[PDB]
RNA sequence: AGGUUGACCUCGGAUCAGGUAGGAGGACCCGCUGAACUUAAGCAUAUCAAUAAGCGGAGGAAAAGAAACCAACAGGGAUUGCCCUAGUAACGGCGAGUGAAGCGGCAACAGCUCAAAUUUGAAAGCUGGCUUCGGCCCGCGUUGUAAUUUGGAGAGGAUGCUUU
RNA sequence: AAAGCUCCUUCGACGAGUCGAGUAGUUUGGGAAUGCUGCUCAAAAUGGGAGGUAAAUUUCUUCUAAAGCUAAAUACCGGCCA
C-alpha cells in the first residue's frame, strides 16, 4: 500500500519552518492584542451542540449567537458586532435549553461589560462612568467564556428509595419492540386501511 | 416598472413577436462585423440585471463566435499515436463560447474591463453575444464605489482568468459533494491531495 | 433655470421661517420616463398617454397598448421620440402621460381625450389585430400580375 | 495608475449611515 | 412538533428537548405568487400567446387523449412532473377558453 | 422660404482635448491545451497523468468565500490551511492499481453590494471646459443618474424613547 | 435633518436559451450516485435545487441557483535584504 507511483518527489512538503512559524504567530498575536487593547482578542462565541449521534453527547463553541438570542437578551444585532459579540444569522433556535443558555451567557457578558464613551467629555447613559472604568479585566473571551461543562457528569448518587422502576418488560425487549415496530408501522396501517375499507364495504 | 415586462416577455423566445424580433435581428447582426459596438443593449432588462449602467464609462460590444465543437489542430485532422476511438468531429471545448466571445472583445477594447455578458440570438452557424465592459479610467466608474473595485489591478482580464460568471461556471466553483474535485480549484485540490507532508517529530 | 430661482425663494423663505410650500404652489407638469409612467398606468393615475411610434428596441413600449386596454387608459401612438423629448427638454422620449391639468385647461384635456377615444382607437380597434407586412418588391409584383394576365389570357 | 486615496476611501451612504451611528466602540470585559 | 421519544430506536427517536416554533424565515416565501407577478405574467401571456409546443398539447387535450398530451410532454419538457404541471397548467387555459365563449 | 428650415437615430473623419493596452518576469497563483517513456507477461480499458512540453492572464500573494452547503443530530453554519477522518466509502481488463467527503481538534476569523418599486411637490446624480475658486457653461442621462430595499429581510402603518 | 429599538391588519417585486431532460466527448472514488462542454428539446410559482440505486404515489428535511465585492490563517527552485 505504497502511493509512490507518480512523480512524489516534487511535491515533498518538510516543516523545517515550525519553529519559525510558531514564532511568527505569537508575534501577530502580541501585536494585535497591543492593537486591540484594552479590549479582549477575540469575540463571544456561544455554546453549540455538536450534529450527529457520535458527537452529540458534547458541546462547544459556534460561530455567531443567533438574531433570536440577541433579541431576547436585548442587544441590538448592529451594536453586537461592535462590542466582541459574534452573530450568526444562519443558525436558529430549534429548542428552548440552547436558547436559554446562550441568552443567559449574553446576559453574563453584558453584566461583565465595560463601555467607553465614544467622546470623553460627553458620555452618555449607555455608557460606563468613569468611577467604574477601572477594574481588573480579562483578555481571552476563549478561556474566561469557554464551554464550562462540555460532557453531561459520568457519575451522581442517589438514594436507594429512589432507584426508578425502569421500563416494563426490560430495556432490551423494549428496544426489539422499538425496533420491531419501525419496521412494521407501513404494513400495519396498510393492514388497517384494507380493514377499514372492507368493513366500509360490508357494513 | 416596464423592466419586469421585459424580463416576462424575454422568457417567451418561442413566441410570435420574440421569434420575429430574433429573425431580423439575427439577420442584421449577420451582416455587421464579428465584432462591433452597439450603442445601447438590445435587452436592456439584462444588461441591468448583470449591472449596467446609463452611465459614462459603461460600454456594449456585440461579438459573434463560430458554434459546435472543436478541432485538434493535428496535420490531415487524425493523430499518430494511440488509437482513441473518436474523431475530432467530436472534441470538446472545456469553456463555453460565451467565454471565447468575452475574450475576443476583451483583446479588442484591452484598455477595458470585462463586467459581464448575455446571449442575445444564434443560428446554425453563430452563438451572438452582448458583452459588458466598464472603463476604468473614467472618474466616473473611479468615483463610484460599486464599481470602483474594478479599477484595482487584481481585476485586469477577468474574462482570461474564469473570473467571470461563465468562468465560474466551467471551473465548478459550487458549494457540496457534487463538486468536490473544483471547488477550492482543481489543481489546487490535486496538489494538496498529492503532496507528501513530513513533520519533523514524525 | 425655473428651478434654481423656485429653490432661491424656498431658500429665503425657509430663511424668514416659512414653509417652501407657503410660496410654492402644487406644479401640474407632463409625466414622462418609461418606469414613472408605466407605475402611473398601474395605479390609474394617467389620465392620458402617448407612446412613441419608433422605439428601439420595440419590447420597450411593445406592452403598453395591452396594458392601457386592461387598465381602461386612453393612449395614442404618436410620431416621434424626438417629439416627446422636445416636449420633456430631452433628445428623446419613449413615452409621455398627462396625469392631471389645471382647472382652466381641464375642459381641453377632456376634449382631447374623447377625440383620441373616437378618432383614433375606434378607428384602428379592428386593425389593430392584423398581422402585417407581408408585401412585395416592385419586380416580383409586375412579375405576378404578368402571370396573372397570362393565365386569365390562356 | 493606483486609485487615489480619496476615491479609495470613498463610501456609499448606507455605509456612512451605518458607520456614523454604530462605530467600532473602544470596551474591556471584567473577569 | 412530536415529542421525542427518548430513546435510540424506533420511531420518533431522539433526545427529549422542548421544540419551539420558529416565525418563518423571509427566505422561504420563495414560489409564492404576488399580485404584481401575477398581473404582469397573466399580461404577457395574453400579448405573446402560445409556443408550438403548447399548441400541439392543447390540440391533443382538446381531442381528449391525455396521455398523448402528458407523454408529448415529457418527451418536450424532460421530467414527468413537470409534464404533469404543464398540462394542468394548459387545461386552465382551455377551461378558461370555454368559459370565455 | 416649405423643392424650405429643423429635431432625432444610426454610422463615419480629425496629428481634435484628455487618457489607456502591448513587452519583461512567470518560484508560487488562475485557466486552456495536452503526450510518451514507465507500470500492467506483451497489449487498443487502465497506469504514468487530469503530469512534462505548448498557449493565454494576475498579485504580493493569487484563488476561494458569506450556502440553491453539510446533515438526518439534543442539529451544525462563508472561505482557506494543518491534524484526523483514511489507505476508509468507492472505482478497476486478464488487475496492476487508484481513491475522496461529512463530522471532530486547531490556526485565522469579517462581513456585504446590486437587478427586480414612481423622487414624481420638482435628476434630488455625474464626465469635461472656463474660472475672480463664488460659481458659470458644453454635455451624459428619463430606453433611468442619486436617495431607499437585498430575504438575516424589508415596505407600509402604529408608538415612545434613544443616536449623530 | 438622518439613524436605532418595540408591535402589527396588510403587502412583501427575488436574476431564462437559464435550470432541467436526452445524446456525444471528456473527467471523477462517484464505469448504478461526479463535474465540464457541444448539439436537440426547453420550464415553473410554495415554485426550484439537493437529500450518492432506477421509477410512480404521498410526506418530510434543508437551503434559495442562473448578477457582484471582500482582510487573515495558506503557497513560493523568481526578485531584494538579512
Amino acid at each position: 500500500n505504497n502511493h509512490f507511483r507518480k512523480h512524489w518527489q516534487r511535491r515533498v512538503r518538510c516543516h523545517f519552518d515550525q519553529p519559525g512559524k510558531k514564532v511568527t504567530r505569537r508575534l501577530a498575536r502580541r501585536a494585535k492584542a497591543a492593537a486591540l487593547a484594552p479590549r479582549p482578542v477575540d469575540k463571544l462565541r456561544p455554546i453549540v451542540r455538536c450534529p450527529t449521534v457520535k458527537y452529540n453527547r458534547r458541546t462547544r463553541l459556534g460561530r455567531g449567537f443567533t438574531l433570536e438570542e440577541l433579541k431576547a437578551a436585548g442587544i441590538p444585532r448592529l451594536l453586537a458586532p461592535t462590542i466582541g459579540i459574534a452573530v450568526d444569522h444562519r443558525r436558529k433556535n430549534l429548542s428552548e435549553e440552547s436558547l436559554a443558555a446562550n441568552v443567559q451567557r449574553l446576559k453574563d457578558y453584558k453584566a461583565r461589560l465595560i463601555l467607553f464613551p465614544r467622546k470623553s467629555n460627553k458620555p452618555k447613559k449607555a455608557d460606563t462612568p468613569k468611577d467604574q472604568q477601572t477594574a481588573e479585566t480579562t483578555t481571552s473571551l476563549r478561556t474566561s467564556f469557554g464551554v464550562e461543562q462540555p460532557l453531561a457528569p459520568g457519575f451522581t448518587e442517589i438514594s436507594k428509595s429512589e432507584i426508578p422502576a425502569g421500563i416494563e418488560g426490560g430495556a432490551y425487549r423494549a428496544l426489539r419492540k422499538a425496533r420491531s415496530d419501525a419496521r412494521l408501522v407501513g404494513v400495519r396501517e396498510k393492514r388497517a386501511k384494507e380493514k377499514a375499507e372492507a368493513e366500509a364495504n360490508k357494513k | 416598472g416596464a423592466l419586469k415586462y421585459l424580463e416576462e416577455l424575454s422568457k417567451k423566445k418561442q413566441s410570435d413577436v420574440v421569434r420575429f424580433l430574433l429573425r431580423v435581428r439575427c439577420w442584421e447582426y449577420r451582416q455587421l462585423n464579428v465584432i462591433h459596438r452597439a450603442s445601447r443593449p438590445s435587452r436592456p432588462d439584462k444588461a441591468r440585471r448583470l449591472g449596467y449602467k446609463a452611465k459614462q464609462g459603461y460600454v456594449i460590444y456585440r461579438v459573434r463566435v463560430r458554434r459546435g465543437g472543436r478541432k485538434r489542430p493535428v496535420p490531415k485532422g487524425a493523430t499518430y499515436g494511440k488509437p482513441t476511438n473518436q474523431g475530432v468531429n467530436q472534441l470538446k471545448y472545456q469553456r463555453s463560447l460565451r467565454a471565447t466571445a468575452e475574450e475576443r472583445v476583451g483583446r479588442r477594447c484591452s484598455n477595458l474591463r470585462v463586467l459581464n455578458s448575455y446571449w442575445v440570438n444564434q443560428d446554425s452557424t453563430y452563438k451572438y453575444y452582448e458583452v459588458i465592459l466598464v472603463d476604468p479610467n473614467h472618474k466616473a466608474i473611479r468615483r463610484d464605489p460599486r464599481i470602483n473595485w474594478i479599477c484595482n489591478p487584481v481585476h485586469k482580464h477577468r474574462e482570461c482568468r474564469g473570473l467571470t460568471s461563465t468562468g465560474k461556471k466551467s471551473r465548478g466553483l459550487n458549494k457540496g459533494h457534487r463538486f468536490n474535485k473544483t471547488r477550492a480549484g482543481r489543481r489546487k485540490t490535486w496538489k494538496r491531495h498529492n503532496t507528501l507532508s513530513l513533520w519533523r517529530y514524525r | 433655470q425655473e428651478k434654481k430661482e423656485r429653490l432661491l425663494r424656498e431658500a429665503t423663505a425657509i430663511k424668514e421661517g416659512k414653509k417652501k410650500e407657503d410660496v410654492s404652489k402644487k406644479p401640474y407638469t407632463v409625466k414622462y420616463g418609461l418606469n414613472h409612467v408605466v407605475g402611473l398606468i398601474e395605479n390609474k393615475k394617467a389620465s392620458l398617454v402617448l407612446i412613441a411610434n419608433d422605439v428601439d428596441p420595440i419590447e420597450l413600449v411593445v406592452f403598453l397598448p395591452a396594458l392601457c386596454r386592461k387598465m381602461g387608459i386612453p393612449y395614442a401612438i404618436i410620431k416621434g421620440k424626438a417629439r416627446l423629448g422636445t416636449l420633456v427638454h430631452k433628445k428623446t422620449a419613449a413615452v409621455v402621460a398627462i396625469t392631471e391639468v389645471r382647472s382652466e385647461d381641464k375642459n381641453e384635456l377632456a376634449k382631447l381625450i374623447s377625440a383620441v377615444k373616437e378618432g383614433y382607437l375606434e378607428k384602428v380597434e379592428d386593425t389593430r389585430k392584423r398581422w402585417g407586412g407581408g408585401i412585395m418588391g416592385f419586380k416580383a409584383q409586375k412579375r405576378e400580375e404578368k402571370r396573372k394576365k397570362s393565365l386569365e389570357t390562356a | 495608475r493606483r486609485l487615489s486615496k480619496e476615491d479609495a476611501s470613498r463610501v456609499l451612504e448606507k455605509t456612512k449611515k451605518r458607520l456614523t451611528h454604530f462605530p467600532q466602540r473602544k470596551y474591556a470585559v471584567k473577569a | 412538533p412530536v415529542e421525542r421519544t427518548g430513546l435510540i430506536r424506533g420511531l420518533n427517536k431522539g433526545h427529549k428537548t422542548t421544540r419551539r416554533v420558529l416565525k418563518e424565515r423571509p427566505s422561504r416565501r420563495k414560489g409564492a405568487q404576488s399580485k404584481r407577478t401575477q398581473f404582469v405574467r397573466s399580461l404577457i401571456r395574453e400579448v405573446a400567446g402560445l409556443a408550438p409546443y403548447e399548441r400541439r398539447v392543447i390540440e391533443l387535450l382538446r381531442n381528449g387523449k391525455d396521455k398523448r398530451a402528458r407523454k408529448f410532454s415529457k418527451k418536450k419538457l424532460g421530467t414527468f412532473g413537470r409534464a404533469k404541471r404543464k398540462c394542468e397548467e394548459l387545461q386552465r387555459i382551455i377551461a378558461e377558453s370555454r368559459r370565455a365563449h
